[PDB]
């Protein structure tokens, strides 16, 4: 409850807003108009570097001035709320974590180009984001410049291509083995027949896409015995017969991803 | 291959000299970059991110749903054995009704949001057949599309519920200064370079590629004539050999 | 936006600011502008910009002393050009339509799920607080929990939406994403994509 | 239009024009984020334990509004930190006319 400037009707004794929230009232004994404001005021996160690591916390509130909007009728503040290390972040109050001038890659995304880490000094630092590394190009009308050698660069690109194909039961999920519950069930009518179309054309779908993408040779030319080809040592990558029928990255990829 | 190679350097504005003089260079840096690219897989890394992320959502989801049965969706109990075994018949009605609601739209729920995840595999996939085709089957000139810098080629492999593509590309380096002109005045006529650009080592007006410095003599089969020398601004005065 | 702060619903604000991005920008133009398109193929090789043109003429087909003999006309173009789309920009004009679009969606969506609250759901009232303070708790569990499964449901509503709208954006930014790599950093052979 | 076909002549032509055009790419959308019971109940603790029995819809609700979010941030920053290196603007701006 708080005074407020609003203006009732004579009549009057209370008032809301478009989603018919009271967000003012009348004192019967005074008639003095009240303005009320609920309590938890929306946005407060918190921001951790994982129990694991360490148990200390910062705290950002989204849109305060940096002061006591959470009531402060709690004990200990809640890390804290106003305290001495404070930061006043474009839409935002952080407490908890040391503002530094010096400006590093993004760890932990705070917003408006600041971000945070669990940096060394061990303590929680917040600070501007880096945008990349600063160059110095010189523009001239008659100069340039050409490179003189090169370099083979082998790049990685990951794409999934397929999801795990699921199907669904109506009695098995929705009652289990209850007579009862499937006659009941019956009256909703065709529900469950749709939803185990979708999740038979979603695995369809998926079985599609694994072919398109990886069935594009008509021809499954063989494998040669002589893998260098001009120095070019191909054994990595194609399978070894000894073994099984995957290439080495073939298997370390595998391994690498983990498949109640 | 050695040819395929050269093919593909005189694909990106090499010439396949350079190739057929530097192969060992090449297989060496080819050798020791897929050596790289293994010890980098070796060695824990998120490398495989976005598959692992797809299998732990529906993973996720999966647990969810299962996890929904245990709402009693705000009838007498979650459980329809207790719920037969206190509750007769036409009263009961009531909490069946209730419960069979709650967990159809938990399963329709996770329908859409099946769906959903569904269309953006579908959507990687079709990217992923695109660079299949164009990047494997064949030399792609788009920028960035098969790799950073200038592709070659590019090797498929397999991986759980996805695929890695290893792509080769060229990135030059050692980088050289020089001054250049856009044109060479000779006898009151302006030569223009056919491929490639002038430049000035200190010593001499020679001709060379964009992409690697091989400086070879200015002639007249590799330059061709426009115009006067009075209508383009940084002409420089030189003379241009003739084999004759 | 009080209301919308009042229930739950905020905006949480972007991790690049404007400064950010129009430095990102800027740093694109000058790139372009000095090292041409080399700067995105690696490392960054800077050129004339006359030179830049001729390599640039020569790739659609025309030889290189069309831009040297008609360098004048060309930057005249190129700067009447320029002057033309700032005026066009600058008069009253639809030409950021898919932006405001965009934004007009966002907004629409919160200020239907908020005014969402407003009906009763087929209970006895659509607030909480006249239901508590007339109907006992007994008898006030079956208007509590129609409130909560409408709302619950506009809360569904809304999630999903958003997410498909997700989606249409994402496919937008990546498709952006390849107009960058594909006509800034360098130059483009396919018809009508970059122009 | 009125286009002619003919087995011996050709159309070339003698002059050209730059034309710059303008291409609107949306790249990203408002990051939004809901409370379960600040929406659904508001304030009362009734309210609250009777929503608890509802199990883990408004955090996976919450979920997928991270997920979202997440994956604004990525889109602009896929779109626009493409470069690696901040080239320093110029102070001088004409480049040959241009």
């Amino acid at each position: 409850l708080t005074p407020s400037s609003k203006r009732f009707q004579p009549f009057q004794q209370f008032g809301r807003d478009v989603s018919d929230f009271t967000d003012s009232v009348r004192d019967p004994k005074t008639s003095e108009i009240l303005d009320i404001s609920p309590c938890s005021f929306g946005g407060v996160s918190v921001i951790t570097p994982g129990t694991n690591t360490s148990s200390e916390v910062a705290v950002l509130y989204q849109d305060v001035n940096c002061t006591d909007v959470p009531v402060a009728i709690h004990a200990d503040q809640l890390v804290y709320s106003t305290g001495n290390n404070v930061f006043q972040t474009q839409a935002g109050c952080l407490i908890g974590a040391e503002h530094v001038d010096t400006s590093y890659e993004c760890d932990i995304p705070i917003g408006a180009g600041i971000c945070a880490s669990y940096h060394t000094v061990k303590s929680i630092v917040a600070y501007t984001m880096s945008l990349g590394a600063d160059s110095s190009i010189a523009y001239s009308n008659n100069t340039i410049a050409i490179p003189t050698n090169f370099s083979i660069s082998i790049t990685t690109e990951v794409m999934p291509v397929s999801m795990a194909k699921t199907s669904v039961d109506c009695n098995m999920y929705i009652c289990g083995d209850s007579t009862e519950c499937a006659n009941l069930l019956l009256q909703y009518g065709s529900f469950c027949t749709q939803l185990n179309r979708a999740l038979s054309g979603i695995a369809v779908e998926q079985d599609r896409n694994t072919r398109e993408v990886f069935a594009q040779v008509k021809q499954m030319y063989k494998t040669p015995t002589l893998k260098d080809f001009g120095g070019f040592n191909f054994s990595q990558i194609l399978p070894d017969p000894l073994k099984t029928k995957r290439s080495f990255i073939e298997d370390l990829l595998f391994n690498k991803v983990t498949l109640l | 291959f050695a040819m395929q190679m050269a093919y593909r350097f005189n694909g990106i504005g090499v010439t396949q000299n350079v190739l057929y003089e530097n192969q060992k260079q090449i297989a060496n840096q080819f050798n020791k970059a897929i050596s790289q690219i293994q010890e980098s897989l070796t060695t824990t890394s998120t490398a495989l991110g976005k598959l692992q992320d797809v299998v732990n959502q529906n993973a996720q989801a999966l647990n969810t749903l299962v996890k929904q049965l245990s709402s009693n969706f705000g009838a007498i109990s979650s459980v329809l054995n207790d719920i037969l075994s206190r509750l007769d018949k036409v009263e009961a009605e009531v909490q069946i009704d209730r419960l069979i609601t709650g967990r159809l739209q938990s399963l329709q729920t996770y329908v859409t949001q099946q769906l959903i995840r569904a269309a953006e595999i579908r959507a990687s996939a079709n990217l992923a057949a695109t660079k299949m085709s164009e990047c494997v089957l064949g030399q792609s000139k788009r920028v960035d599309f098969c790799g950073k810098g200038y592709h070659l080629m590019s090797f498929p492999q397999a991986a759980p519920h996805g695929v890695v593509f290893l792509h080769v590309t060229y990135v030059p380096s050692q980088e050289r200064n020089f001054t250049t002109a856009p044109a060479i005045c000779h006898e009151g006529k302006a030569y223009f370079p056919r491929e490639g650009v002038f430049v000035f080592n200190g010593t001499s007006w020679f001709i060379t590629q964009r992409n690697f410095f091989s400086p070879q003599i200015i002639t007249t089969d590799n330059t061709f004539v426009s115009g006067s020398c009075d209508v383009v601004i940084g002409i420089i005065n030189n003379t241009v050999y003739d084999p004759l | 936006i009080c209301a919308q702060k009042f229930n739950g619903l905020t905006v949480l604000p972007p991790l690049l600011t404007d400064d950010m991005i129009a430095a990102y920008t800027a740093a694109l133009v000058s790139g372009t502008a000095t090292a041409g398109w080399t700067f995105g193929a690696g490392a960054a090789l800077q050129i004339p910009f006359a030179m830049q043109m001729a390599y640039r003429f020569n790739g659609i087909g025309v030889t290189q002393n069309v831009l040297y003999e008609n360098q004048k006309q060309i930057a005249n173009q190129f700067n009447k050009a320029i002057s033309q789309i700032q005026e066009s920009l600058t008069t009253t004009s639809t030409a950021l339509g898919k932006l405001q679009d965009v934004v007009n969606q966002n907004a629409q969506a919160l200020n239907t799920l908020v005014k969402q609250l407003s009906s009763n759901f087929g209970a006895i009232s659509s607030v909480l607080n006249d239901i508590l303070s007339r109907l006992d708790k007994v008898e006030a569990e079956v208007q509590i929990d129609r409130l909560i499964t409408g709302r619950l449901q506009s809360l569904q509503t809304y999630v999903t939406q958003q997410l498909i709208r997700a989606a249409e954006i994402r496919a937008s930014a990546n498709l952006a994403a390849t107009k960058m790599s594909e006509c800034v950093l360098g130059q483009s052979k396919r018809v009508d994509f970059c122009g």
